């Protein structure tokens, strides 16, 4: 009777939340984000199983506004619903305060949208993890710092140095843990962080990647906008890794 | 106010004076009446500043949302229609005269007038504000099609200056902006480098003879300058 709505089990656990987390792996895709010295990068799987699909229409990356990007992991159309509410939230925030929403605050508002469906009954939870990416300004010196936030179906919002989400996340997160020990991610070049992220994918998926298999987005100190990385710049990372 | 926009091949120029006034007294001598709506769409505001600031802000909010959805730069006609509708729905509650102009790849440079009452007309140039009524004849007499960007900036600066020299309600700086496939170019000309004023025009240097001396002749010559 607790397996079907937002009530506590006798061990204080919420079952619909746990199952919404399974929806996330059910979708079969892996995403890796990573924050280096001057930038934040996100590397998701671009699966086009069907030879007849228009591959530039399949995407997990979206802009929330000029300066914030997302990567959806999990049940895809639940993803796009949250992209639309995030866009609405961003737009209301800007009209009310007159400045663009910071990525930290955006993520917290989307987390609150999730939490509310964990506590009211009758609306299904969104079976996604939303990873938000963007640059945030510090109050002190006015420098811009790259962020990564993830929100999950429980309404949890946390910031990361790097994180894998999706099928085989456990194996990929361990690979990133190992490679954290050599040097902190915040001291790395874009190229050096990329080689780590791409090899996290290759380790976990058990394959070799071409540029067509991943889509990649990027925010950097140089250009604050969230933008896709063109296929050539990713071939040069994958080439650098096959070598070393 | 004196606002205007002009089309040239490839783009538009928008121009404006810099004065905000209560009627007789200038409360701001350095306003900015060229408001940004999207990367290559601007509007020129006339009328109540409170109203046109609120409608421009609102129009800009809508267009940024639309560009994220579509993932494409927005066309001028879209800006113009959104604004127009806001100007039409509120026509009884505001005092606003707007010009939307812009560059977009599909239709090049375009200019819409949206006067009081909320109509929307698509033109090759548009004039607005109190100072506009001094420029109709200027443009009829002196404006040409085919002007380059540089001719059009210069022509706009000279029109604004003609307007604001005769309109009590315009004055100050002349701001312009040029919008085309390249980067936006803004310019501000200080009143001390204005291309026209009556103070420096030689046909107004010598004073009218309103105050001739008490004389034994009906002949009129000069104003009396010193007591007898």
């Amino acid at each position: 009777f607790d397996k079907y709505i937002t009530v506590f089990s006798p061990e204080g656990s919420l079952y619909q939340v746990e199952y919404a987390f399974k929806a996330v792996t059910y979708a079969g895709l892996l995403t890796v984000a990573i924050r280096c010295k001057d930038a934040v990068l996100v590397f998701t799987q671009h699966n086009v199983p069907d030879r007849l699909m228009r591959p530039d229409t399949i995407t997990s990356l979206h802009n929330i506004n000029k300066d914030i990007g997302t990567c959806i992991t999990g049940r895809a159309p639940d993803g796009k619903s949250l992209v639309q509410k995030a866009r609405q939230e961003a737009s209301e925030y800007k009209y009310r305060y007159g400045s663009p929403i910071p990525v930290s605050v955006l993520a917290k508002r989307v987390a609150d949208m999730a939490q509310v469906r964990t506590q009211h009954a009758g609306l299904r939870l969104m079976g996604v993890v939303m990873t938000f990416l963007g640059m945030e300004q510090n109050d002190a010196d006015g420098s811009w710092v790259p962020q990564i936030y993830c929100v999950d179906p429980a309404g949890w919002c946390g910031s990361y140095h790097a994180c894998a989400i999706g099928k085989k996340q456990i194996e990929a997160n361990a690979f990133l843990e190992k490679k954290q020990k050599n040097a902190p991610f915040h001291t790395l070049s874009q190229k050096d962080a990329a080689m780590i992220a791409l090899a996290a994918l290759q380790s976990a998926l058990g394959a070799s990647l071409k540029a067509t298999d991943v889509e990649v987005g990027r925010c950097s100190v140089e250009d604050h906008c969230f933008r896709r990385v063109p296929d050539e710049d990713v071939e040069e990372w994958l080439t650098a890794l096959a070598e070393a | 106010t004196t606002i205007m926009a002009v089309a040239f091949k490839g783009g538009v120029v928008l121009a404006a004076d810099s004065r905000t006034s209560t009627g007789t007294y200038v409360v701001n001598r350095a306003s900015n009446k060229l408001t940004k709506l999207a990367e290559k769409i601007y509007c020129c505001r006339s009328g109540s500043a409170a109203d046109t600031q609120a409608l421009a802000e609102q129009t800009a909010n809508y267009l940024e949302s639309y560009e994220i959805d579509t993932s494409k730069p927005v066309n001028v006609t879209t800006a113009a229609n959104i604004f127009k509708k806001l100007c039409y729905m509120n026509k009884w509650n505001i005092s606003a005269g707007i010009i939307v102009a812009g560059y977009d790849p599909l239709n090049g440079g375009s200019v819409y007038s949206i006067p009081s009452g909320g109509s929307c007309v698509k033109l090759d140039y548009a004039l607005g504000g109190s100072g506009s009524i001094f420029l109709y004849s200027f443009f009829d007499a002196n404006y040409k099609t085919g002007m380059s960007k540089e001719e059009c900036v210069c022509f706009c600066q000279r029109a604004v200056a003609h307007a604001y020299s005769r309109d009590g309600s315009s004055g100050g700086l002349i701001r312009t902006i040029a919008l085309h496939q390249g980067e936006p170019e803004d310019m501000t000309i200080p009143w001390t480098k204005t291309p026209y004023c009556m103070e420096k025009d030689p046909k107004y240097r010598d004073l009218a003879v309103q105050n001739p001396p008490f004389s034994s002749s009906a002949k009129i010559t000069v104003n009396q300058s010193r007591s007898e």
